[PDB]
């Protein structure tokens, strides 16, 4: 029903971004090896360059966020919900939060439909569906313990209880989370009209829901939308400090931006929905997908997403859906989520190369940006750390920290509560253990297996200690190096005399600020 | 428990007059699910009269019986409540109150758990 | 809006698989079921969403759907089967029950 949109005439729009594409990274590279080939100029204009990039993002950002606030509508409540949420092995704290705020949903309970899919039907995962079922004891509720999947009679069973009955709870075999997904999706059938998927460590707003549906309802040309979800964990660590800053500029920026022209890159797993008509369309095609580095089997909510665009609906974002959902404070399972995360991005690139005729230049444009910046980054810093100075390593330094600063003085203009100064400290996170982090997901495509358990047997695969070993084995031969070179140089000159004093304050001001940041950060988390 | 459903205050009613029917629900919660009435004529089939859903406002009726008749529902006491105004010599049937899930796309689950009947008589 | 159930009335001994169909002038976003009603009796929910049965039930009774017409069948008619059989279509602000077919000896 559901017609494939598809712009007027190919061969006219995705030449002309091709060759868009093609054009902005040849002037990027020749620019860059311009600066390289003929020490505070080139930094600076690249801090320029990334300071203009910012200013555009956070203006588009800034006019999406006021259009949403002005218009306004009513809603009719008479669209159907579906809340499918899946459950691993969850901690029965984040399940009962979850369970508590899906119940308390400012939603008419006769459009709305609460499922669940616990991945494992052995005797160890029915504490899952005992809490569902003293939950929701009081509504229709119909319980299945399943045998298998849909790719190992029952199918009967579990399709006529999702579709008869308000609360359902389905055990399966274990299959990952693309498989109770798939049998959450294949069991809604037609039933309802908007399909909302949540994870089983998410705690949702009242209005979360009320807010997704009526930006859903304003315009047909809509496929999906997200919302702004949170953590609820925030002062678990110093990592999950970090993570809930990322997440709020993530949102907060670069979802608005792509909203602003309706091109949403990525639409959060925890908040996130979907028009049911075109979930059903592309379902069978969402779990038979391969050929992304290699062969290897893949789906996920990024992959929904670019089903979503591929298929010509557009998908928005919302600001007033808010929800909290929790993030790992170690550090390794922290390593392990994002390269999971950009396994999945470099994964979907190869998919959403094309597509990108049907909306817009600005996806073009943040993909080929986003696919370039790390390794220019990186082929900066070698060579700024190999060029064996300490006087270039100190100004590196220096800028690295200078337009992270300015970020985060930005982002506190643009947030307004001044707490955004700590996002100064991610630098150190993401060029000593974020880049080998990525190079290692870039090398492992064709590997497998999450990475991270479920929150009761917290297990170890301390794997990403090679990739940091790596970097920073680098990073110390490199340090040697120059200053090696540069302890066998030349002194006592009025010209060296003058960069030893500047190199002196230059370290005397970086010790300054660190130690300030350091301050901030412990009065910040003990007051 | 056992899901139980009591039909109260049928009779003989002078035409033109107001009657009070009220529908007792035990085993379940009246908000949780649909409740409707169902009337039966005396050698006739069964037919619709209204419908009424709790915790969400909506309600229904028939051609022939809107603007006469009224539907309302008490979580509190758990009662079905329907009040009659205007009668007719043609409104005299057992009347029935009957219990369902919610409505979704094409599958509704059907009147199950069908409750007692009382009889209401309206003649001079 | 409109409920048509074709026989309106039916005659057959025991064992004999009896036929019961219904059209409705539609049904694209309605679901249709089926209740038994012993004289004197409350109905009884047989068939429900027009091809699952409830529970509890004996799984002579069937359902099925073509078009707009709906079809509920039994094998074997069981000397306790014989009552007033109802077909009723569900939907919101809109509902409209059958007549007639009444199974009775022969
Ligand atoms: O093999 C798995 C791993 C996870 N999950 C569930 O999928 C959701 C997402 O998992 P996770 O929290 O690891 O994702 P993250 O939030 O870390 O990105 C959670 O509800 C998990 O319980 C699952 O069904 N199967
Ligand atoms: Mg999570």
């Amino acid at each position: 029903i559901p017609k494939d949109l598809e712009p007027k005439h190919p061969t006219l729009w995705r030449i002309i971004y091709y060759s868009f594409g093609v054009v902005l990274l040849a002037t990027i590279t020749a620019a860059y090896v311009a600066e390289f080939q003929v020490i505070l100029f080139s930094l600076g204009l690249y801090g320029l360059a990334m300071l203009l990039h910012l200013m555009m993002q956070s203006l588009f950002a800034f006019l999406e966020i006021r259009r949403v606030n002005k218009s306004e509508l009513p809603c009719s409540f008479k669209k159907t919900v579906a809340l499918t949420i899946a459950g691993y092995q969850e901690n029965p704290e984040y399940l009962i939060k979850c369970l508590e705020s899906c119940k308390y949903v400012k939603y008419p309970k006769d459009k709305l439909k609460i499922i669940l899919v616990i991945d494992g039907n052995t005797e160890d995962d029915a504490y899952m569906m005992e809490m569902f079922k003293d939950v929701f004891h009081g509504e229709d509720v119909g319980t299945y313990v399943w045998k298998g999947n849909y790719h190992t009679e029952g199918i009967n069973m579990v399709e006529e209880l999702v579709r008869n009955k308000r609360c359902v709870c389905i055990m399966q075999q274990w299959g990952g989370k693309r498989e109770v997904m798939y049998t959450a999706f294949q069991a809604i059938g037609t039933s309802v009209d908007y399909v909302q998927v949540c994870d089983s460590d998410t705690k949702l707003d009242e209005l979360a829901t009320v807010e997704m549906v009526k930006v859903l309802e304003s315009n047909d040309m809509y496929g999906a939308v997200g919302g702004d979800v949170r953590i609820l964990n925030p002062y678990d660590s110093f990592i999950s400090f970090m993570s809930s800053l990322r997440y709020w500029m993530a949102f907060n920026v670069e979802r608005a931006c792509q909203s602003y022209f309706d091109c949403v890159s990525c639409i959060s797993g925890p908040l996130g929905m979907y028009r049911n008509n075109i979930l059903q369309v592309f379902l069978e095609a969402w779990y038979r997908q391969k050929f992304l580095g290699t062969y290897c089997t893949l789906g996920d909510d990024r992959h929904l997403t670019n089903r979503v665009l591929s298929m010509g609906y557009r998908t928005k974002y919302t600001h007033k859906s808010r929800a909290f959902s929790e993030t790992p404070s170690l550090y390794l399972r922290w390593l392990n989520q994002q390269t999971r995360w950009t396994k999945s991005y470099f994964r979907e690139w190869l998919y959403n190369a094309q597509w990108w005729h049907k909306h817009h230049i600005w996806m073009t444009y943040e993909s080929v940006v986003s696919f370039i910046f790390p390794f220019f980054i990186t082929a900066t810093v070698i060579r700024l750390i190999y060029a064996g100075t300490i006087w270039n390593v100190v100004w590196l330094l220096l800028c690295i920290q200078i337009m992270s600063l300015f970020k985060s003085i930005y982002a506190c203009w643009l947030r307004g509560n001044f707490i955004m100064l700590l996002m100064s400290l991610y630098s150190m996170l993401y060029m000593t253990g974020l880049l080998p982090s990525k190079y290692f997901a870039l090398l492992t495509l064709n590997k497998t297996g999450w990475g991270t358990s479920g929150r009761k047997k917290i297990v170890g695969n301390y794997m990403p200690i090679l990739p940091l070993s790596i970097w920073a084995a680098v990073l110390c031969g490199g340090v040697g190096y120059s200053i090696y070179m540069d302890c066998q140089n030349d002194w006592s000159t009025p010209e060296k005399q003058k960069e030893m004093y500047h190199l002196l304050y230059g370290c005397v001001g970086y010790v300054m600020y660190w130690v300030i940041m350091a301050v901030m950060y412990w009065v910040w988390v003990k007051r | 428990s056992e899901v139980q459903l009591v039909e109260s205050g049928g009779g003989l009613v002078q035409p033109g007059g107001s009657l009070r029917l009220s529908c007792a629900a035990s085993g379940f919660n009246v908000s949780s699910y649909y409740i409707h009435w169902v009337r039966q004529a005396p050698g006739k089939g069964l037919e619709w009269v209204a419908s009424i859903s709790s915790s969400s406002g909506s309600t229904s009726y028939a051609d022939s019986v809107k603007g006469r008749f009224t539907i309302s529902a008490d979580t509190s006491k758990n009662t079905a409540y329907l009040q009659m105004n205007s009668l007719r010599a043609e409104d005299t049937a057992v009347y029935y109150c009957a219990r369902s899930g919610y409505y979704w796309g094409p599958y509704f689950g059907g009147f199950d758990y069908w409750g007692q009947g009382t009889l209401v008589t309206v003649s001079s | 809006i409109q409920m048509t159930q074709s026989p309106s009335s039916l005659s057959a001994s025991v064992g004999d698989r009896v036929t019961i169909t219904c059209r409705a002038s539609q049904s694209v976003s309605s679901a249709v079921a089926w209740y038994q009603q012993k004289p004197g009796k409350a109905p009884k929910l047989l068939i429900y969403s027009a091809s699952s049965l409830y529970s509890g039930v004996p799984s002579r009774f069937s359902g099925s759907r073509s078009g707009t017409d709906f079809t509920l069948t039994i094998s074997s008619l069981q000397p306790e089967d014989f009552a007033t059989y109802y077909c009723q279509q569900s939907s919101s602000s809109l509902i409209t029950f059958g007549q007639g077919t009444k199974v009775e000896i022969k």
